[PDB]
């Protein structure tokens, strides 16, 4: 897949494109074997693409310069230069992992520099072959007659080594490198590079390496990522740095830091561990584009990562993700079919969307320049929906002027009026729930029979788990109505720890005695309260700080607020079950109607809950389609 | 602790042919090193960083591999290439070595040259009496030796030692020593050292009598 | 460039030893590593220490046992093993872990450690001459038996290294706290008894150097 309407060109064409190779004061147009590590940026209207020019071989340990192409016509035509050249000291002299920051009309490029080491940088025993260099480009725009003509003057690189400490909290240092791709200017004007760093134990980890003074001098924030986080990419989001890391053979870790990387906190309630590196999350990781942009007046993030069905380092099926830090939408595949396409950089300029990404066959790497027309289409469509539901809900005037607004902060998923034969549609278009034995009713579904119910997938989302936040905190809200008295004790709503629904984290059931059975974790279940057949009730499950609550009609049940997470291990929620288990495997027959399921990524406060309870007649999506 | 599994444990190769040894990492590493080891010497570096040839090592040795599985290859083996081979990573802490593969050279059947020695009169002057049997330069490796005092098989007091494969003719050799007290030894006349081996249908027998 | 290690060691269980590893062809700053080689156990990585930096990486299996140090002025690394046991009896090698992916190219000669309660015992050296009978001919084989000695090693030669070819010295065997070893020499038929053939056994541990000359077996 590349969208309908989208298109591309082979901009850095492997074993074809030539570059001004300078050595001993003579320049030669030289063919390049492979191009890798793309970074696509916009400098004051001038599109600039920076990458690895790997001259003879694709290998990381080979002769490599840093190539820059720039266009003044949104990528129709380009000029080519080398921005940073290596030492020429040996056949493996190289400037590696170029990482780019744009500020004003200046391009700050940060590269590793090696002279003759043949082993991978992380396995080195000391820093003898290494320098870290900062080179700056000045971008200029002239206009003869009608015609726009740019030029970029590159500075001689400067070593930043003097800013590299001997010791970081309780370990000794070896080397460090940029995260590759595009870094940022913090809203306070600091230059911020997320960097990968090795200690003497040859562990890798990520830090924040920043300059407060336009890159004259550089500091490291005190804290770090966990070990094995490499190739970090960062963006700034509501005053915090969000650092998104490659972790080989594990799911991507994401961190927040409000204090320029002095303290790092794992973003468990949003994006951390959402993205897996491969279906089974058991393969090598990747370089990711991760940018904050404003599209259709909404502030959003765009993330890319290959799905890597092939496994090993092939990294086929480059995917684009859209997030508002609440909802996570898979825009789709950007690469074309089963082609290998790992590293990527996404640029949003003048309301048009572009991507510079790798294509790899047989370890010969090109970079394509893709006009993501169809992708923007979808993005714009999804945002519209998000804006509209959110608007719709805030717009509701609640019961006794108007009461407090319906909350949409941390509102992630909404199951309401729209449903297909086998699926209940998320209003926010991110994660549907599947259904069986479901009959459509206003704003929800009537279920009946064995195996009846709806399943909202959590860990069961598979390779990318957008709902992973629920393991730390969530609120699940729904309107329910019971139509038949059960022969045992039947399920209504809950968070399942196993794929059958047997083992629950937190849930609600109802019994033959006309009582509620709130289930807190593995705690012996004590039935409480009473319900009558055919009356509609408001059900709220909240879980935060390992404690679960259950509210009926906005009142917590007796015995509510118990520990559901015994050890200090994290839960791994299988799915949410609604109106049954949706397993023919379980013997229960839940005959109920559920309406307006809401999912929030935090615990709702007493007032937000109470609002929702009074508003249950007017939150539904029925009218609006 | 990336564990390095070298399979199989022992490998045989014919002179002049190529053979490859493998090394299978529990987790991915940047590159492998390979060492040759012959007991009595130190380890010798053969290949460094996956594929580069250590100085002075003959270019019959080749290195390949990637991420989780690496290979050491001998273009055309030499008699002297019989040795232990170890892979080694130091890409993540702690550094770990391979389980090791031993190379045996395949050659043509050679029959043992068996010589039997009665106890020295000096050993007899102190309590003991040891009868020694040398079975030299044979092939295959597999042999076993039985002691027969007056045609009866003595079991205990037999102690065997074998040499490493030859670095020149690729044959094996073995010493067998039956140790007894002076009187025990002197109670019987005929001493036989008898080995079955592939090279002989009936066992290879070397014997002596104290009648001389 | 080279690594020169300390001498043979023999110690009672429970004591300590400190091994050296100094390099001639001196180079400037590097990792020196240590490897335990035991029979039946391939090679085990102990740790590296960084000459001119001090940094150490210990293999956790050896946390209690090993303490690494380095005098970087004389550029020598020291490995010290505490509260010894027969477990620690092995050959210990040091080598330099090249910065470029940490491979060990230059190795030490090895320092052999023996941890035993058992008494040091000089070997008895016995001559093994052919049986009285025929001595059929076309070549004749002679033997030397080295019995009841501790610890390893002994060194054996024939005619003081003069008879180089046709020798088979076998590995020793352990038997209730002492070793026994044998060597065979094979020579042309006419060259014995006509010429002198002697095995030269030296056991440095007991400061002994015996020389048994092989004589033809006499009357019974
Ligand atoms: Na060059």
């Amino acid at each position: 897949s590349l969208a309908p309407g989208s298109s591309r060109v082979e901009l850095f064409k492997r074993q074809s494109s030539k570059v001004p190779f300078e050595k001993d004061g003579k320049v030669t147009e030289r063919v390049v074997h492979s191009f890798r590590l793309p970074a696509l940026v916009n400098v004051d209207g001038v599109m600039v693409a920076i990458a690895d020019a790997r001259y003879e071989t694709s290998f990381d340990n080979s002769l490599i310069d840093t190539v820059a192409k720039y266009s003044v016509d949104d990528g129709e035509t380009w000029e080519t230069q080398i921005a940073i050249k290596n030492s020429r000291a040996s056949s493996v002299s190289r400037v590696v992992d170029p990482t780019v920051i744009v500020k004003g009309n200046k391009l700050y490029v940060l590269v590793g520099s090696y002279n003759s080491s043949r082993s991978y940088w992380t396995s080195h025993g000391d820093a003898r072959d290494w320098d870290i260099l900062l080179a700056v480009g000045e971008v200029t725009k002239s206009t003869a007659g009608g015609k726009i003509t740019a030029s970029i003057k590159w500075g001689s690189p400067v070593s930043l080594k003097e800013f590299f400490p001997a010791e970081m909290e309780g370990m000794h240092t070896n080397q460090f490198l940029g995260g590759a791709g595009v870094a940022i200017v913090a809203s306070n004007g600091n230059l911020v590079y997320p960097v990968q760093v090795t200690n003497k134990k040859k562990q890798v980890f990520s830090k924040i390496f920043y300059s407060e003074d336009e890159g004259k001098t550089w500091k490291f924030g005190k804290g770090r990522s966990a070990f094995g986080c490499s190739e970090p990419v960062a963006l700034e989001w509501e005053g915090k740095l969000i650092i998104n890391t490659r972790v080989d053979y594990r799911r991507r870790l994401v961190y927040e830091s409000s204090d320029m990387g002095n303290t790092w906190l794992e973003a468990v309630g949003t994006l951390s561990r959402v993205w897996g590196p491969s279906p089974k999350s058991n393969q090598p990781g990747s370089q990711s584009s991760f940018t904050a942009v404003t599209i259709e007046g909404m502030r959003v993030m765009l993330f890319t990562h290959p799905l890597n069905f092939k496994g090993r380092w092939l990294r086929d099926r480059l995917n684009l993700w859209l997030t508002d830090n609440q909802r996570i939408y898979n825009v789709g595949q950007v690469s074309i079919g089963d082609e290998n396409s790992a590293y990527s950089s996404v640029l949003y300029k003048d309301d048009k969307l572009y991507c510079l990404h790798e294509i790899n066959s047989n370890e010969v790497y090109s970079l394509v320049f893709a006009r993501l027309v169809g992708e923007l289409r979808i993005i714009k469509s999804v945002l519209q929906s998000w804006k509209n539901w959110d608007s719709h809900l805030s717009s509701i005037c609640t019961p006794a002027g108007c009461g407090p607004a319906v909350t949409t902060v941390g509102l992630v998923g909404f199951l309401s009026h729209s449903a297909t034969k086998t699926e209940w549609e998320d209003a926010y278009r991110c994660v549907n729930a599947s259904t069986a034995n479901a009959e459509r009713v206003p704003n929800g579904l009537k279920f009946a029979g064995v195996g009846g119910g709806a399943l909202w997938p959590v860990s069961q989302q598979g390779q990318n788990q957008r709902y992973h936040f629920a393991n730390h905190a969530f609120t699940l809200v729904a309107s329910v109505t019971i139509h038949e008295v059960p022969k045992g004790a039947s399920p209504l709503l809950g968070a399942s720890l196993d794929s059958s629904g047997g083992k629950k984290l937190l849930g609600l059931s109802y019994d033959k005695r006309h009582q509620w059975q709130p289930i807190y974790g593995s705690t012996p279940v004590t039935p409480t309260g009473s319900w009558e057949m055919g009356k509609r009730y408001h059900v709220v499950l909240t879980m935060a700080n390992k404690i679960g609550s259950v509210y009926i009609d906005g009142e917590p049940l007796e015995g509510s607020g118990q520990t559901v997470v015994p050890d200090e291990r994290t839960p791994d929620i299988s799915h949410f079950y609604v109106g049954g288990y949706k397993r023919s495997g379980m013997p229960t027959d839940s005959r109920v109607t559920v309406n307006n399921v809401l999912l929030y990524n935090r615990q709702l406060n007493a007032e937000e809950i109470r609002t929702l309870f009074l508003s249950q007649d007017l939150i539904g999506t029925e009218a609006h389609m | 602790d990336v564990l390095m599994t070298q399979t199989p444990t022992i490998m045989s190769a014919s002179i002049g042919e190529e053979i490859t040894l493998t090394c299978s990492a529990s987790s991915s590493v940047s590159h492998m090193h390979w060492y040759q080891h012959k007991s009595g010497t130190s380890p010798k570096l053969l290949i460094y960083i996956t594929s580069y040839l250590a100085s002075g090592v003959p270019s019959r040795f080749s290195g390949s591999g990637s991420g989780t599985f690496y290979s050491l290859t001998i273009s055309s083996v030499e008699a002297e290439d019989a040795a232990d081979y170890y892979c080694h990573q130091w890409s993540t802490f702690p550094s770990t070595f391979g389980s090791g593969t031993k190379l045996e050279i395949k050659r043509a059947d050679a029959a043992p040259t068996v010589s039997i020695f009665p106890p020295s009169s000096e050993q007899l002057t102190s309590g003991g009496a040891s009868v020694v049997c040398f079975l030299n330069n044979f092939y295959p490796k597999d042999i076993n030796v039985k002691w027969k005092i007056d045609g009866s098989e003595r079991q205990n007091g037999v102690l065997n030692s074998w040499t490493d494969q030859d670095s020149k003719d690729s044959t094996y050799s073995m010493s067998s020593t039956l140790t007894l007290t002076k009187d025990e030894y002197e109670r019987h006349n005929s001493y036989t050292c008898e080995a079955t081996h592939k090279t002989s249908t009936s066992p290879i027998v070397k014997s002596f009598n104290r009648n001389e | 460039v080279k690594l020169q290690q300390s001498g043979v060691e023999l110690v009672r269980p429970g004591t300590s030893v400190k091994m050296s590893c100094k390099a001639v062809g001196y180079f400037t700053y590097d990792w020196i590593g240590w490897v335990k080689q035991r029979p039946g156990h391939g090679l085990e990585w102990i740790g590296d220490i960084y000459l001119g930096g001090g940094y150490i990486n210990y293999n956790e299996k050896f946390k209690g046992k090993v303490i690494l140090t380095a005098d970087t002025s004389s550029s020598t690394a020291y490995m010290q093993l505490s509260s010894l046991t027969s477990e620690d009896s092995a050959i210990y090698y040091c080598a330099r872990g090249h910065y470029d992916g940490s491979y060990f190219d230059y190795w030490g000669q090895g320092t052999t450690l023996t941890v035993s309660s058992a008494k040091t015992t000089a070997p008895s050296v016995y001559p093994l001459a052919p049986v009285c009978g025929d001595t059929s001919g076309s070549s004749v084989t002679l033997g030397c038996l080295v019995k009841g000695y501790f610890p390893e090693p002994v060194t054996l030669t024939w005619n003081s290294g003069s008879l180089s070819s046709g020798v088979h010295t076998f590995p020793a065997v352990l038997q209730s706290d002492l070793y026994t070893l044998s060597s065979s020499v094979t020579v042309t038929s006419s060259t014995w008894p006509s010429q002198s053939i002697t095995c030269n056994v030296a056991h440095p541990a007991s400061s002994t150097k015996v020389d048994k000359k092989i004589e033809p077996r006499g009357p019974t």
